[PDB]
């Protein structure tokens, strides 16, 4: 299983997120940002199998997730903040809900 | 998957023995329905678990109420195991996903038609109280009885209509004069209807009383006013433990994920929180089999292989687990019916004539069951012989067969004016009797040992 | 959850302590090494069961809200940040980092 | 001494109303040290957290009995069922005033439910005396919502029993369809007119647009709905000449409140004269046990006839003699053309104008 | 069926029930159409194999 993402930005952006290691309809898909100075924080998480999405109070309104069943890309949007991004996946074994696959990361600035 | 088993019990069940598998296994004491609700909602963000596994100990049939609605308003599918949540319910809803196991109504009462008809008790009754889902039973019972082989023999029906006041009701109570009777009622309202009984004298041992499993309560609960020999079925498997049950449960549900998901694989789905669907498995597992087991369900939810017992009422006051149930036909460990003649200490039934025949061209007339319905033909009679299997050994097998003829034909209106009761079998000895060496042998061995008691087959 | 660890820098030639604001009988806590430019790597799980195809030298211990981390004989390998998160309630929370030298 | 009363409403003039029927409650009654404690709660737009609040609220203050009186809700499910399962759970009987569903006449599901309203199996009854009428025997059956029609099927077979007929043709399907011409092709073949229709607004509304495009309209044709069937956009594509039955006050909450507090009140009396008066425990926590004079309570309640119309419930604990009138869609204008007495029905001076020909 | 799958052919019919449905369709006011039944048996009641009722 690996990872791949879309390159690095300078409004409103979108950045993809591509699987070529497994069946993409079965797990789900989280989104990270670790703008520097600190560790990290956590966005929501989106189910291509069924499109159940779920998203975290504080950017709750400003990120909107989409996944395409087609090509196995995942679209985060950020609307209207300069962080490093990273796009996961879990193990899969379930109940330890840890992060073990990463991807390259996306620079966005203002 | 993720799957999470919780026990309300008394009984020491402890915990250690109990591509994504989770297992999730509690021990709960209380069932109070707060207690619920925190416990569901406080699981229910953990890990995201869509399998629910639950039992009881107590006997209330509200937690399977609560339990139907809250997989309903979670959409979250969950089993009845032990206890009042794994009673059957009326009619459940297609918009919840709660499943059971057990049998309904219908199910136990064709198993006491095919009791009835093992046993040829072709006259009857029926007695019903103002207990709800009685008119489904007695619509039920008019569709069986017409497209039977059997031609049943049914008196009109007995509906109470309160607590009976003992001035109209005795009316119709009265004229009940069958052997065989029906009754449908709850347990408080038996003990009450069996005294009343017992006092109209229609307690005796011809009197027999058919009662389902509502009214066979808690097995330590026992009124003193049900006559031993009481007949009873319930699903209470006891061979067979909590621990056979709940396996298979998550048998059945990881069969059911397994082969949903290759249909489609997102199936597994659970609510987020209490605060704040296409493709399930709902209408899915109505076909299934694990190890040979067909734990199938209906489309309304119940079983299509369930485990009934035939229970009864010994002279030690317990009730007695008689005969099981098998895929589709009926077992019984006693061939041969007891008596039960001692109900109560007050019951001194005495009345039956061992009679021992010979197979005579013109008056005893042997011939084989019909195979088409298993039945004698109404103008032949029941009858056994111990036919022994080699001669290397004496053991032998009671094959029922069927007795017609002319002394055959005095026999049966001398209990029309006697009125008296027979046995009526083969002799395996031999012949008529002939003392050999001041032995006999035959009939004359059967009355003089008093082994029987008259001979209706021709002798000089 | 909020989580906080002490000493931000850490100065040795050692012990790390991660502090909470358990899962019947089941601890959520997970350690993260990441070397400066690259993606975090799992070390330990369930605060007791470490990941297979690491060194031994690492152990830990921890229940509660007090968990602790220690690695033993020291090398050039344990040069990065770590932190702990968290799983008991959802979203997740990580640490403030730790360095060493 | 002090008897405790939990409610639902919303509406501050009806809870204003609600307190003053309690408050008089004590009026004819004597100076008896009996008390009547009131308790209401609003609504939320969840059904698990309104469910856990009202059942620990009216559990802690030890109530009696528990009313919903909302028509007006914006999700059309109509659900009190939390209410009811949760009440029952310590056969705390429940008083409903609004729903109207069939499945809530079932008392294997609902243990401690009854409600003031008849369930529409009532409205099949109607029909079967309105059968009496014109001697007809022939009839075409068409319920979507299986969950009460089986339910309305049922009711509908009780009723021919009597004269043991037997309807042409029944149907049943999953509502929200609207490829249903083959069945109206199917049933233009056979002989009777008369087509029965309980079903949703939508499938309503659907039946009547495929009809008025095969043409079923004609003179001749039997028609016959329910209540449910002519509102919303129901009635858009009501063909003229069609006739509909009304729930008379089955709206106009006060009254209703007025009758079940003044019924709850007589029955509270009632009971206060018997011995082994238990109360419910604060069941929220740790408290398992059942009320033993539960059914000791739901027996009584059962038993309840009243002079001051008459409220009685039935074996199913449902409210009889229920006066129904009629109505008739003349240029989609409806008219008043009959009334339904307890078990008779009287038609007025208006005319009988149907879809066909004559008004006989 | 056995022998003939099916092969059904309008033919020609006579004797004495339809001398009296001829009179019988002379006498009152309607149409008719004769027509064969598919096998040569009077017609019993017998059980289909499945669900065990009687057809
Ligand atoms: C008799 O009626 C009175 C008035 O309805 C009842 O008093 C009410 O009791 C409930 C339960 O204790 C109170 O709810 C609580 O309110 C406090 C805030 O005041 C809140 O912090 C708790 O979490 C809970 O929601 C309610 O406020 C209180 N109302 C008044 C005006 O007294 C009384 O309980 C009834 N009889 C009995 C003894 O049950
Ligand atoms: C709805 O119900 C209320 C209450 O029964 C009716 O109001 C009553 O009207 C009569 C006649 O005017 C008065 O004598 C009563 O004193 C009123 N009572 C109350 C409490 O208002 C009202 O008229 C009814 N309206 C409908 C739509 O029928
Ligand atoms: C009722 C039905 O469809 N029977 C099938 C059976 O043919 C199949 O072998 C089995 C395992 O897939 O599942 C069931
Ligand atoms: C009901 O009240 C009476 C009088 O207080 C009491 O004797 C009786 O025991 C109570 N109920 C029962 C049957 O326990």
């Amino acid at each position: 299983v690996q990872l791949q993402q879309s390159g690095a930005e300078l409004a409103s952006v979108k950045i993809s997120c591509k699987a070529t290691g497994y069946t993409f309809r079965s797990y789900w898909i989280e989104w990270l940002k670790q703008r520097p100075g600190h560790g990290l924080e956590w966005i929501g998480e989106i189910l291509p199998g069924s499109g159940r999405t779920n998203y975290n109070e504080k950017f709750k309104g400003k990120a909107t997730i989409t996944a395409d069943t087609s090509s196995n890309t995942a679209y985060m949007q950020l609307s209207s903040d300069s962080a490093v991004y990273y796009c996961t996946r879990s193990r899969g074994t379930m109940i330890t809900r840890e992060f073990t696959y990463w991807g390259q990361g996306a620079l966005v600035t203002v | 998957l993720n799957i999470a088993v919780l026990l309300g019990h008394s009984h020491d069940v402890t915990e250690r023995e109990l591509l994504d598998v989770n297992v999730v296994a509690l021990l709960m004491n209380r069932t109070d329905p707060k207690s619920l609700i925190t416990h569901v909602c406080d699981l229910m963000s953990g890990a995201r678990i869509h399998g629910l596994v639950f039992g009881d100990d107590t006997d209330q049939e509200a937690v399977a109420q609560m339990l139907d609605f809250i997989s309903s308003q979670t959409f979250i599918p969950i089993l009845g195991i032990h206890g009042g949540a794994s009673m059957i319910m009326a009619d459940k809803d297609p918009t919840s996903t709660f499943f059971q196991f057990g049998a309904s109504i219908q199910q136990q009462a064709t198993v006491m038609l095919k009791i009835m008809q093992d046993y040829d008790w072709h006259v009857f009754s029926l007695v019903t109280t103002i207990f709800p889902g009685y008119r489904d039973f007695i619509s039920f019972i008019k569709t069986t009885v017409d497209n039977s082989f059997v031609g049943w023999d049914m008196q009109n029906v007995i509906t109470l209509d309160t607590s009976f006041e003992d001035a109209k009701t005795q009316v119709q109570l009265k004229k009940i004069h069958s052997s065989v009777i029906l009754l449908y009622c709850s347990k408080d309202e038996a003990v009450l209807i069996l005294s009343e009984a017992r006092s109209l004298g229609l307690t005796g041992y011809d009197f027999f009383w058919i009662v389902p499993s509502l009214v066979s309560g808690n097995t330590e609960l026992i009124p003193k006013e049900f006559p031993s020999g009481l007949i009873s079925v319930s699903y209470d498997d006891w061979d067979y433990s909590l621990e056979a049950r709940v396996r298979d449960g998550l048998g059945i549900l990881t069969t059911a994920a397994s082969s949903m998901l290759e249909k489609f694989s997102y199936i597994p789905e659970a609510k987020a929180s209490c605060y704040g669907p296409l493709h399930t498995l709902h209408q899915f597992m109505v076909n299934v089999t694990w190890d040979g087991k067909d734990l199938s369900f209906t489309e309304e939810g119940y079983q299509v292989h369930p485990r009934l017992v035939v229970i009864v009422l010994n002279k030690d006051r317990e009730w007695e687990k008689v005969g099981k149930w098998e895929n589709q036909t009926l077992s019984l460990r006693h061939a041969v019916w007891p008596r039960y003649k001692s109900f109560s200490d007050c019951e001194p039934d005495d009345n039956h004539l061992s009679i021992v025949t010979l197979e005579e061209a013109p008056f005893v007339i042997v011939e084989d069951i019909d195979p088409l319905t298993e039945t004698c033909v109404r103008n032949t009679v029941p009858c056994r012989k111990f036919v022994k299997i080699n001669n290397s050994t004496n053991e032998g097998m009671n094959v029922k067969k069927c007795c017609k003829g002319f002394c055959i034909d005095i026999l049966k209106k001398l209990s029309r004016t006697v009125k008296f009761t027979y046995d009526l079998y083969l002799v395996t000895n031999g012949k008529h009797g002939k003392k050999v060496n001041n032995v006999w042998n035959g009939m004359i061995g059967e009355v003089v040992y008093q082994r029987a008691v008259m001979a209706v087959g021709s002798l000089t | 959850i909020v989580l906080t660890q002490s000493p931000a820098s850490l100065a040795v030639s050692a012990t790390i302590s991660c502090r909470a604001s358990e899962y019947y009988g089941t601890t959520l806590m997970q350690w993260y090494q990441q070397k400066p430019g690259q993606p975090p790597k799992l070390l330990i799980y369930a605060a007791s069961n470490v990941d297979s195809g690491v060194p031994a030298r690492f152990s830990g211990s921890g229940s509660g809200t007090d968990f602790s981390l220690n690695i033993h004989p020291v090398e050039e390998d344990d040069i990065a940040m770590y932190f702990c998160q968290q799983s008991r309630k959802v979203p997740s929370t990580f640490g403030g980092g730790t360095k060493l030298e | 001494k002090i008897v405790n009363i939990g409610a639902v409403l919303s509406t501050r003039k009806h809870e204003q109303m609600f307190r003053e029927a309690v408050n008089q409650a004590n009026k004819r009654h004597g100076s008896w040290k009996i008390q009547l404690n009131a308790t209401s709660v609003t609504h939320k737009p969840n059904a698990i957290q309104m469910a856990l609040s009202v059942c620990e609220d009216l559990i802690s203050s030890q109530v009696y009995a528990i009313l919903v009186s909302h028509p007006p809700t914006p999700n059309d499910h109509f659900t009190p069922t939390p209410v009811s399962y949760t009440a029952g759970f310590y056969r705390i009987p429940v008083l409903g005033l609004t729903t109207r569903m069939s499945i809530y006449s079932d008392k294997s599901i609902h243990l401690s439910f009854l409600r003031t309203v008849p369930p529409y199996s009532h409205q099949s009854s109607v029909w079967f005396e309105m059968m009496r009428v014109y001697n007809w025997n022939h009839i075409i059956l068409l319920v979507s919502d299986d969950h009460e029609g089986r339910a309305a099927q049922k009711r509908l077979e009780t009723l021919l029993e009597e004269r043991e007929s037997k309807a042409e043709k029944v149907l049943q399907f999953d509502p929200g369809t609207k490829n249903v011409t083959a069945l109206l092709m199917e049933a233009r073949d056979l002989e009777a007119r008369v087509i029965i229709l309980s079903a949703s607004e939508d499938d309503a509304a659907t039946v009547y647009r495929a009809a008025a495009m095969l043409n079923m309209t004609g003179s001749g044709y039997v028609w016959l709905v329910g209540e449910r069937e002519i509102s919303g956009n129901a009635l858009r594509y009501a063909p003229d000449g069609i006739i509909g039955l009304q729930l008379i006050n089955g709206k106009n909450e006060s009254a209703h409140i007025s009758d079940a507090v003044g019924v709850v009140a007589q029955a509270v009396h009632e009971l206060l004269e018997k011995e082994n008066i238990t109360d419910p425990p604060r069941g929220c926590v740790g408290n398992t046990n059942i009320w033993k004079t539960g059914p000791l309570f739901k027996r009584v309640l059962m038993s309840s006839k009243y002079a001051d119309g008459r409220v009685e419930f039935n074996e199913d604990g449902d409210r009889k003699f229920a006066n129904y009138s009629i109505m008739n869609l003349q240029n989609r204008k409806l008219v008043q053309v009959g009334i339904y007495n307890g078990t008779h029905v009287i038609p007025n001076d208006r005319k009988i104008i149907w879809p066909g020909g004559e008004t006989e | 069926s056995p022998g003939s799958p099916r092969h059904t052919v309008p033919q020609c019919c006579y004797g004495f029930c339809v001398d009296l449905l001829i009179k019988l369709a002379r006498t009152m006011n309607f149409t008719y159409e004769v027509h064969l039944v598919a096998d040569g048996k009077f017609g019993t009641q017998e059980r289909v194999n499945n669900s065990n009722k009687k057809e």
